[PDB]
């Protein structure tokens, strides 16, 4: 099983301000990473399918990228409605295993 | 009294040319996996500059347009590489077994089909179910349940990829360095003959690439009248494209609500195709008010009139055949429609109930669109309920005896909708560089871009710096943008080269040592600096420009280099 790290583990910022989660690989997975978003009480909805495609109905705020085993979730002009916790999953090989999350907490 | 030949560089005269254009778009507009592919296009500017040129009367011509059938090269172009990354729906063409669906409530539209698909990924027959519509499913074998796939038998079909979206995204046409377009502002402009008001731009407003018929979706509107334009306008056999004052709010819907299933054609590949009907079953349909229709066949057939003298008009459908030509059509929340439209030409004006025209509308999913043989796309189902709530901005009539005149809905080929866009643009080649008579021998305010171009050859010449400060600086908008600026490119390496050859490689205005011809304009400096534009001169000088050119290298930089040689000594 691939094991997948996330930094940071516990992320604020204001809102109109830029943020980045990393999310980390053991081994490569070439472009085969995506990002979802889960709201508290809630199911998360995925927010990037490979690496960078984002998903039809998310704001062009939320970017990506970044290839082999570090990855990059770039948030733009954070809104309130991004409160909440960001998680990684590798398509790439299975068991599609998923990084601990990342808490963000709007301010 | 001896005249002498001088070259001006950044002459603003242009000459009709037909080149490649290259996209722009807002880029704060931007989804990606859109078929227009404009994120490809360069960003365009905030400030569109836009020069309106004194003086200057153009003509203007519609129907010999290139920048249309370049539009069409380029629209098809762009479906055709979107398409192509896509399944296949070549083992879909099967027997079907296809029964009705039971229930403005549909009678016998949606029919559901079970047929048996070979795969290749496992030797596997799999008696699957889907539900289609009438228009989609051919009937064989005389009284038989047994059906196919509509054009299957004539076309490959291809599945379009359910995360390509068709919204239309506004595309501007910009063109290559060294060339630009010129927009005619004359506000009752019929799309050809002389243009008043005449300004330069290097790129066109955002055009909205809307595929329709009959009707004209979106795009823009005419500032002070019904405007209809036809090219030799007598010919019946011509299409007539009418452009509204204001437009008609048409709002088309999809009551039902669908859900969508998928069948596995092959590793990595499926058909996506409708499930259980969920709600009950509503026919599709558009309303569109009634008064603001009637007003706008009021005002256009008053412009009918004017122009075909006064004759009864009478609208009528047009006639019957294959729903894709017959049947108003548009591409609206990525379902397609079909709407019968009759109700909107089923009436004599010559010289009472409803508030609302309800319009039958059908759905398709396998559409031979560009009327080309040999294709087909397959349009997945949206499972949502449409709201379109589009503009009607325009009309294509066309025409067929007692004093009647008849004209139907219809039209030719998609370029029908790009013209009532691309009326009043035409793209110009410019020359920078000519020759005039001057007193100077060798002897060894500002307006914009060609703003000057309507001026006389004197107050013109003090600002080809304008000019000389402009010119130069994989999909299909990556090819033309290359085109567009290795095209740039040689032109601009032309000047240069000739500039240098003659000897005037620095300088915008610059003296040769070639006496004036007086048969080439016998003409005094007056006549010509203080009466004649620089296109004026540039016609009449044009038989005479290749003799003029030979004499400037051949007397003033063969000789020049070799005088100069022998004088050191
Ligand atoms: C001429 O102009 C009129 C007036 O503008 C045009 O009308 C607009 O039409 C568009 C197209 O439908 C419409 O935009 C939709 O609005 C919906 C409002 O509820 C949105 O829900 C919908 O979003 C979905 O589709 C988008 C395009 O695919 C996606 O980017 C978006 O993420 C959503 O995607 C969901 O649904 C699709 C279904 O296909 C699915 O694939 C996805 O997974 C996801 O579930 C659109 O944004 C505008 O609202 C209309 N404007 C008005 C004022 O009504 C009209 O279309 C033009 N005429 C023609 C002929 O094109
Ligand atoms: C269309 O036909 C399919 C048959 O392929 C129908 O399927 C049956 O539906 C009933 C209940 O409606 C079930 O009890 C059967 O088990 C189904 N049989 C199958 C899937 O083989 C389907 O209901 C019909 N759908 C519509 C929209 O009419
Ligand atoms: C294929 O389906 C037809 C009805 O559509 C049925 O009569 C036939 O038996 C089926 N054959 C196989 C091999 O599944
Ligand atoms: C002429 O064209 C310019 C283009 O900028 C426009 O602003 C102006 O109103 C037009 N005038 C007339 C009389 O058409
Ligand atoms: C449609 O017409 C309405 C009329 O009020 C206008 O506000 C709207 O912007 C138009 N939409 C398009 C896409 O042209
Ligand atoms: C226009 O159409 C008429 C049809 O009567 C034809 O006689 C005429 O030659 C046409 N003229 C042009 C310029 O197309
Ligand atoms: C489709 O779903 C909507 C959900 O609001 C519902 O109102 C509508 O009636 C449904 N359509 C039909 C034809 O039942
Ligand atoms: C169209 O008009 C009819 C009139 O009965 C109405 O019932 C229907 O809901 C209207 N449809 C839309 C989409 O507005
Ligand atoms: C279309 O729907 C809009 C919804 O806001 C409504 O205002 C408009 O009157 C409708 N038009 C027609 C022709 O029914
Ligand atoms: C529309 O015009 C026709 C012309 O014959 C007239 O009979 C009809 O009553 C008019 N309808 C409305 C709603 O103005
Ligand atoms: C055309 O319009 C006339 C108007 O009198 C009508 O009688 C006729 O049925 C319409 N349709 C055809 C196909 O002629
Ligand atoms: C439109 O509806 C009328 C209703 O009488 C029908 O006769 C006509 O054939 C329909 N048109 C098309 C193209 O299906
Ligand atoms: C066309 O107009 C005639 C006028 O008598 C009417 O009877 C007929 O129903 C109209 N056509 C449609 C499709 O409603």
């Amino acid at each position: 099983d691939i094991q997948m790290t996330q930094s940071p583990s516990s992320l604020s910022a204001s809102v109109g301000d830029t943020v980045t989660i990393t999310c980390r690989a053991r081994h490569g997975v070439g472009e085969n990473l995506n990002w979802y978003q889960q709201k508290p009480g809630k199911a998360p909805k995925v927010l990037i399918y490979m690496a960078s495609s984002r998903q039809s109905g998310i704001p062009s705020r939320f970017r990506g990228g970044g290839s082999g085993t570090e990855f990059t979730l770039t948030i733009s002009s954070l809104q309130p409605e991004d409160f909440g916790t960001y998680h990684c999953q590798q398509s790439y090989s299975y068991p599609w295993t998923f990084g601990q999350g990342t808490k963000v907490e709007i301010k | 009294e001896k005249l002498w030949v001088t070259v001006y560089y950044g002459v603003p005269v242009w000459k009709d040319a037909e080149t490649t254009l290259f996209c722009a778009s807002d880029a704060k507009a931007t989804e990606k996996h859109n078929v227009w592919a404009t994120h490809a296009c360069v960003p365009t500017d905030p400030n569109p500059q836009e020069v309106v040129l004194e003086n200057v009367t153009e003509h203007f011509n519609m129907w010999k347009n290139n920048m249309v059938e370049q539009m069409q090269t380029d629209i098809i172009s762009l479906w055709d590489q979107s398409l192509k990354p896509c399944v296949k729906l070549t083992p879909l063409c099967v027997t079907l077994n296809c029964k009705d669906v039971n229930a403005t409530m549909e009678r016998g539209e949606i029919k559901n089909c079970s047929f048996n698909i070979t795969t290749e990924l496992r030797d596997k027959v799999q008696k699957v179910y889907a539900l289609f519509y009438k228009l989609d499913v051919v009937p064989i074998d005389n009284n038989n349940t047994s059906y196919r796939l509509i054009s299957c038998d004539t076309s490959v079909i291809t599945q379009a990829c359910p995360k390509i979206s068709f919204e239309p995204i506004p595309i501007h046409y910009c063109a290559p360095a060294g060339f630009a377009i010129l927009k005619c502002n004359d506000k009752t402009f019929n799309g050809k003959g002389p243009c008043k008001n005449v300004s330069t731009v290097q790129c066109t407003h955002g055009i909205r690439p809307v595929v329709s018929t009959q009707l004209l979706l979106n795009g823009s509107l005419a500032e002070e009248e019904v405007v209809i334009r036809s090219d030799n306008f007598t010919n019946n056999a011509k299409t007539i494209i009418v452009q509204l004052k204001e437009s008609v709010e048409i709002n088309c819907t999809r009551p039902n609500n669908y859900t969508r299933k998928s069948i596995r054609i092959g590793p990595g590949r499926a058909f996506y195709t409708m499930g259980e009907i969920i709600g009950d079953i509503r026919q599709a349909h558009c309303n569109i008010s009634r008064a603001k229709w009637n007003d706008t066949l009021k005002q256009i057939v008053i412009k009918l009139r004017e122009q075909f003298e006064n004759k009864t008009i009478v609208f009528n459908h047009s006639s019957g055949g294959d729903p894709e030509i017959v049947m108003h059509s548009f591409n609206c929340g990525g379902e397609f429609f079909y709407c019968n439209s009759t109700q909107l030409f089923n009436s004599t004006w010559n010289n009472t109930e409803g508030n609302t025209i309800t319009l039958p509308c059908r759905i398709k999913q396998i559409i031979n669109m560009w009327q080309r043989v040999g294709q087909a796309m397959y349009a997945p189902p949206i499972r949502g309920q449409i709201r379109c709530s589009s503009n009607i901005t325009g009309l294509l009539l066309t025409r067929d005896e007692n004093g009647t005149e008849i004209f139907r809905p219809g039209g030719g080929d998609m370029r029908d909708n790009w013209r009532s866009e691309l009326y009043k643009y035409k793209v110009v080649k410019i020359e920078p560089l000519g020759v005039a008579p001057t007193r100077c021998k060798r002897r060894v305010v500002r307006r914009g871009f060609l703003g000057a171009a309507g001026s006389t050859m004197g107050a013109a010449s003090m600002t080809l710096t304008v000019q000389a400060r402009n010119l130069l600086s994989l999909g299909v908008w990556g090819i033309k943008q290359l085109q567009a600026r290795v095209l740039a490119v040689e032109r601009y390496l032309r000047d240069q080269q000739l500039l240098g050859i003659w000897g005037c490689s620095g300088k915008l205005i610059c003296t040769t040592a070639v006496p004036w011809n007086a048969s080439w304009s016998n003409k005094s400096l007056d006549r010509i600096w203080n009466n004649m534009t620089w296109m004026e001169w540039e016609r009449e000088i044009d038989n005479y420009t290749s003799e003029i050119y030979t004499l400037i290298e051949e007397s003033q930089n063969q000789q020049e280099k070799n005088e100069q040689e022998l004088l050191c000594l």
